[PDB]
RNA sequence: ACUCUGGUUUCUCUUCAGAUCGCAUAAAUCUUUCGCACUAAAGAUUUCCGUGGAGAGGAACAACUCUGAGU
């Protein structure tokens, strides 16, 4: 932003919230629909877009049944 | 055109910032005759193409509507239309009489 | 909120925390659309229009909305146009302007004195003869042509 | 435009000159305004502007 | 010919609208398409440009010309 957060005051924040209080009331012609149909799509992404955290999720989550003599056991790869 | 017209035949059987469209880009090549000079649409001598001069577009009529106009016409009409062309002329001749420099 | 006149707008515009000014900026897009939409037609001299002046003056925006009735426009357009062939047809001595303001980098002409003194040159208005002009003589040319005529209008 | 509209209730041009400063301000006005470089896109709509422009 | 709920204008809000919502016409993102995409098409999405429907509230001046209705 090419203004600075730093200069604020109490002036500011009633204007920044008259200024954020149009903006959406301006955004809310189509905003539910909108927001309906996004959530959808979303959804139906979740099927086919699985994030690389979400794969080793299921694995990751039993892996930390490993007690501290099998966390230590573990050889160098090098054997 | 001849040749142009059997080439056709057989085909039917078998960065930078242009300003202005090139005519390259443009339609309306057409081998045949009746589809490149088609008669116009005369209104029935009574009306014309919208933002072309009109003195110009009566002036370069057909004149065919003309010809039926004052071959049919009566006498009676013939004089009327006579003195409605020489109020309209008289109309003219004002509006050329205000032009002067 | 009732309105104010025009003079208080324009002593502030030439009089003006950078909170308020900076907060309400987000618009301007809007009115160089509505500056743009409110311009003046030919047949019109002298457009008076309404604007919104913000409190800080960072941007106003014409409030109104060119609706215009399609046969008085269609009309007005046509009238223009035969004004314009006549007048390139007679004035063959015809220097467009063709070129952009002298304000290369002069400060810009304060509305009030260089705009709101001299009094405008006649627009492209076409002769109206009575005979056949008489139905539409005074509802020709005007900024709206029937915002009073409630017979034949819907108002406002 | 804003400027011509002030020349045009300046005295500076007839209203015809308004009229004809005002085509050129929109017609042909690409090379004016330059605004094809910021956003190619723009160019359809020189391009619309120019054919307008030939068929008036 | 008796009477009667029934005035329009205008401002604001909410909500709905795939009807040419608008006899007008833009922008952006993704997707597929041959490139090697202002100069290009297709499908979708989204925001503007501004509308119609209905409801609710408000202030101006018409009170029954009108029409529907109660003869």
């Amino acid at each position: 932003s090419l203004f600075s957060s730093g200069p604020y005051e109490k002036d500011d924040e009633e204007a920044d919230a008259i200024y954020a209080a149009l903006d959406k009331r301006m955004d809310e012609r189509r905003k539910e629909r909108r927001e309906q149909r996004e959530k959808e799509e979303i959804e139906k992404y979740r099927m086919e877009r699985p994030k690389i955290q979400q794969q080793f999720s299921d694995l990751k989550r039993k892996l930390a049944e490993v007690t501290e003599e099998e966390w230590l056991s573990i050889p160098e790869v090098g054997d | 055109d001849k040749s142009k017209e059997l080439h056709a035949i057989k085909e039917r059987y078998l960065r930078k910032f242009v300003f202005e469209w090139d005519a390259s880009e443009d339609t309306s090549i057409d081998y045949n005759p009746l589809y490149k000079e088609r008669h116009q649409v005369q209104l029935l001598g009574r009306g014309f193409i919208a933002g072309i001069d009109l003195k110009q577009q009566k002036r370069e009529q057909s004149r065919f509507y003309g010809d039926l106009m004052e071959k049919r016409r009566t006498l009676e009409e013939k004089e009327q239309e006579e003195a409605r062309l020489r109020k309209l002329r008289k109309k003219e001749a004002k509006q050329r009489w205000d032009d002067r420099h | 909120k009732e309105d104010m006149p025009p003079e208080h707008v324009r002593k502030i515009i030439r009089d003006h925390d950078k909170r308020v000014y900076l907060g309400a900026l987000k618009y301007m897009p809007h009115a160089v659309l509505k500056l743009l939409e409110n311009m003046p037609m030919p047949w019109e001299q002298i457009r008076d229009v309404p604007v919104l002046y913000h409190i800080t003056g960072a941007i106003s925006f014409v409030n109104e909305i060119p609706w215009v009735i399609e046969p008085v426009y269609i009309s007005q357009w046509g009238s223009m146009w035969i004004m314009m062939r006549r007048e390139k047809r007679d004035r063959r001595h015809f220097k467009r302007m063709r070129f952009p303001p002298f304000d290369d980098e002069e400060p810009p002409l304060d509305y009030a004195d260089n705009i709101l003194d001299v009094e405008p040159l006649e627009a492209i208005q076409l002769e109206l003869d009575p005979e056949e002009d008489a139905p539409v003589l005074d509802w020709f040319y005007d900024h709206q042509p029937l915002r009073d005529s409630r017979k034949y209008v819907n108002g406002s | 435009v804003v400027d011509s509209h002030v020349q045009y209730r300046l005295g500076n041009v007839d209203a015809f000159q308004l009229a004809d400063g005002l085509q050129y301000i929109f017609a042909h006005v690409g090379q004016l305004t330059g605004m094809y470089r910021y956003k190619y896109k723009l160019m359809r709509q020189i391009r619309m502007c120019k054919d307008l422009k030939h068929l008036i």
